[PDB]
Parts: C-alpha cells; sequence; structure tokens
C-alpha cells in the first residue's frame, strides 16, 4: 500500500536517478528497477481477513508505514553502499520492512476499521490496490439500541445520543429527537448538533418514550436509538 | 390482469404476496409502494457479508463503493420486486409441468453498462462467479493460482458482469431502457416503476402452455 504515498514513489525515483549511477553497474538499473518496484508494490499483498487485512487503510496507517520505509531506505543510501551489498540489503530491507507494515495495518484493522460496535460509520479509506481515496459504509446493525432512564420530578431530563465514533464518522447531519407517542405517531422536538437533549424540571407527564435519530447525508440514519423514560415521583 | 403479475417467487426470505411497507431501507427503497422483501431482509442487503447468501463480495477486499452499490441493488431488486413473474423458474434444470429461481431476467443495456463503468476498477479473481471457490476458512476466498486484478479484466464486457456475476439470474439485454422489453435493476421512485409495464408485456407475450 505505500507505494500510493508520494514520497515513496519520489524516494524510488531518486534511487533510480540519482543513487544507482554512482552505486550499481549500469547493465543492471532496468533489472534492478523493476525488482524494487514490484518489492514495493507487494506491500499490498497481505492475506485478505478481518482483523488482518481487506485491502484498504486510512491515511495515517498508510504515513505511518511510508515513514517506516523511507527512513529504512535512507539509511542505505546515506550509507553508500555499492554493488553487490547494496543489492542484497536493499532487499533484505524491503522484506523486512513489509512484515512491519504487516504490523501496522493489523492494528489498523483490530482497532481503527469500522470501530463502530452498531449503527452505520462513514469512513474515509484508501485503496491499496488502487490507491483511490473514498468514502466507506460500515454497517454494524440496524439500531443502536435502547436505554432506560430515570428521571426525578424537578430534576433534568438528559437523553445522551452520542458514541463514541460520532465525531470522527464523516458525512454526519443533525441529532434529532423524536417524542414517541402512544399512537402510531411522534412528535419532533429538537434537531442541531447538541447531541443531547435536556427537558429542565420534569414532570409525570414528561415520562415516556423518545428517540434519537442521528442523521447523514446517506440519508439514512448514522445511529437510532430509543429511551424510554420514566419519571419516579 | 394476469397471473404472473404482482408475485414473488418461492424462494429462502422472499414474502408469500408482495405488499406496501412503510419504511425499507436505503437502495432497496424505490420498491417500497410494493415489495416482496421486508424490512430486515433489506437491511441484511446492505452488510459487509450478507446473511441472505453465502457469498462475499470482498473476497479481493473491499469493493469500491460505487461498485459496491450496484450489488445492493442487484439484491435489492431480486428481493423486493414484484415485476420478475414471467421470469420465475423451478430451482434445477427442468421445465415446470415437471423451489423457485428467476432465468434470464433481461437487464437494459444502461444498467449493465453503468455497473460495469462503475466496477472498472474494483477487484475480483474468477472471471465466473459461480464455482470453484476455496471455501475452507468458511466464506469464499480466491482459489491457489487466481491473481486479484480490475473488473475490467476478468469482466471484459458489461454482459459478462451482469451475467456471470449471479448464475444467469439475469440476461444482458441488447435493448435499451425505455424500450418497454427490459427490466431496470434500480430506478429514481420520484418517477415511476418502470418494471410494470415491462413485465406485464412478457406475461402476454410469451407463448406459453
Ligand atoms: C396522539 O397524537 C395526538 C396529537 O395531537 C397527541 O395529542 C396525543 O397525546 C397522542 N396520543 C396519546 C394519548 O399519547
Ligand atoms: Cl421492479
Amino acid at each position: 500500500c505505500v507505494i500510493c504515498d508520494p514520497s515513496v514513489v519520489l524516494a524510488l525515483k531518486s534511487l533510480e536517478k540519482d543513487y544507482l549511477p554512482g552505486h550499481l553497474d549500469a547493465k543492471h538499473h532496468k533489472a534492478m528497477m523493476e525488482r524494487v518496484e514490484n518489492a514495493v508494490k507487494d506491500f499490498q499483498e497481505l492475506s485478505l481477513n478481518e482483523d488482518a487485512y481487506m485491502g484498504v487503510v486510512d491515511e495515517a496507517t498508510l504515513q505511518k508505514g511510508s515513514w517506516s520505509l523511507l527512513k529504512d531506505l535512507k539509511r542505505i543510501t546515506d550509507s553508500d553502499v555499492k554493488g553487490d551489498l547494496f543489492v542484497k540489503e536493499l532487499f533484505w530491507m524491503l522484506h523486512l520492512q513489509k512484515e512491519t507494515f504487516a504490523t501496522y495495518v493489523a492494528r489498523f484493522q483490530k482497532e481503527a476499521y469500522c470501530p463502530n460496535k452498531c449503527g452505520v460509520m462513514l469512513q474515509t479509506l484508501i485503496w491499496c490496490k488502487n490507491c483511490k481515496k473514498e468514502v466507506h459504509a460500515c454497517r454494524k446493525s440496524y439500531d443502536c439500541g435502547e436505554r432506560n432512564v430515570e428521571v426525578p420530578q424537578m430534576e433534568d431530563m438528559i437523553l445522551d445520543c452520542e458514541l463514541n465514533w460520532h465525531q470522527a464518522s464523516e458525512g454526519l447531519t443533525d441529532y434529532s429527537f423524536y417524542r414517541v407517542w402512544g399512537n402510531n405517531t411522534e412528535t419532533l422536538v429538537s434537531k442541531g448538533k447538541e447531541a443531547t437533549l435536556t427537558k429542565p424540571m420534569v414532570g409525570p407527564e414528561d415520562a415516556g418514550s423518545y428517540r434519537c435519530e442521528l442523521g447523514s447525508v446517506n440519508s439514512s440514519p448514522a445511529t437510532i436509538i430509543n429511551f424510554h423514560v420514566t419519571v419516579l415521583p | 390482469g394476469d397471473e404472473l403479475l404482482n408475485i414473488c417467487m418461492n424462494a429462502k426470505h422472499h414474502k408469500r404476496v408482495p405488499s406496501p411497507e412503510d419504511k425499507l431501507y436505503e437502495e432497496c427503497i424505490p420498491w417500497k409502494d410494493n415489495a416482496c422483501c421486508t424490512l430486515t431482509t433489506s437491511w441484511e442487503a446492505h452488510l459487509d457479508v450478507s446473511p441472505l447468501y453465502n457469498f462475499s463480495l470482498f473476497h479481493c477486499g473491499l469493493l469500491m463503493p460505487g461498485c459496491r452499490k450496484h450489488f445492493i441493488q442487484a439484491i435489492c431488486f431480486y428481493e423486493c420486486s414484484p415485476n420478475l413473474g414471467p421470469w420465475i423458474q423451478p430451482v434445477g434444470s427442468l421445465g415446470w409441468e415437471v423451489g423457485e429461481r428467476v432465468v434470464n431476467v433481461p437487464l437494459c443495456q444502461e444498467d449493465c453498462e453503468e455497473w460495469w463503468e462503475d466496477c472498472r476498477m474494483s477487484y475480483t479473481c474468477k472471471s465466473n462467479w459461480r464455482g470453484g471457490w476455496d471455501w475452507s476458512q468458511g466464506k469464499n476466498r480466491c482459489p491457489k493460482g487466481a491473481q486479484c486484478l480490475p473488473f475490467s479484466h476478468y469482466f471484459p464486457t458489461p454482459a459478462d458482469l451482469c451475467e456471470k456475476t449471479w448464475s444467469n439470474s439475469f440476461k444482458a439485454s441488447p435493448e435499451r431502457r425505455n424500450s418497454g422489453r427490459c427490466l431496470q435493476k434500480w430506478f429514481e421512485p420520484a418517477q415511476g416503476n418502470p418494471n410494470v409495464a415491462v413485465a406485464r408485456l412478457f406475461a402476454s407475450g410469451r407463448l406459453v402452455p
């Protein structure tokens, strides 16, 4: 995947144009760059599976991988190692950086890729096989559960629709809260970027069912939560 | 009217008969007014790996979003459309007069051309998805000697993609949209469902027993 980073592309081009001329037989340059480019290209060849690899990374992981690669590569070119020894360690370095990259990607997968344990999260990602950056839909569950809230009289009712992943998700709109009546209808109470609804100084009549609906440009909610509120005199 | 109109296939998750559905999820919304799919089913049609089928679209990794979208629509169309009547057949090679599927549902050019264009730079490893997959780790994975390459490589034309992904549930019709002789797998709801008239035409057009 690291070849999707411009710094790496640049380092390979300097390696071919600047470094090889004085550090390798001319009759070798064409065949050598073929092999190098193929070995970098091969950073994308990780065993496809969830919690390990799905053909994508986010930008941070690409950067981390790119940084590690470039530092290792520079250590070689800074040293002016020539000929047969240069080739051996270039490729052994590549082989070792690929495993180091896999290490970063596996962490990405386990921790960063579709973090949401519910709802639908929009996440920007880079596709390792084509270097295209696009937004992906992480669909976990149709709704994100129910809540039971106890709220004494004269006390403030607070319904929190925030979820740890909301901040990071992309293309979020406005939390919308609804009051859900015994009929088959509901009424809107508030919409806005307030991730919480508050009704001050609750009375017995405020008890009932509410519901938050965090909107998305996808035009299908990112988060649906149902609150069951009881007022306990 | 006609016995091949407004029916659902005797299949897995399909409803007995089509009926409206207040809330249908995302891509499967155009069939809201009259649908052989349920809500649950329409959600499940949007999943990473869908519980509706044993199949993984992400065998070479994630499809690009705009490619994935076409596959979810094909699935919506397949699970929700009450206009497939004329192409409903028994499962297995054999005639009616002797468990159901659909066979050769004619998709318009544009539906297949758009699908192919948006899937151009997504990745797969097989030019025919019905067959030699490896299932040794639960879901289907790419065979030993089969490189992940662009859809434009394994599915050289739009017809190949329409046909070879889903066992000829679909055929890539030479006809274009608003010919009255092919179905769209998706349509903007604002305008009407253009497939109603197409089913009507084939139900009474196919000289059959
Ligand atoms: C039914 O909807 C009406 C709308 O005005 C509302 O006033 C009423 O509270 C609802 N039913 C009940 C008894 O909750
Ligand atoms: Cl239809």
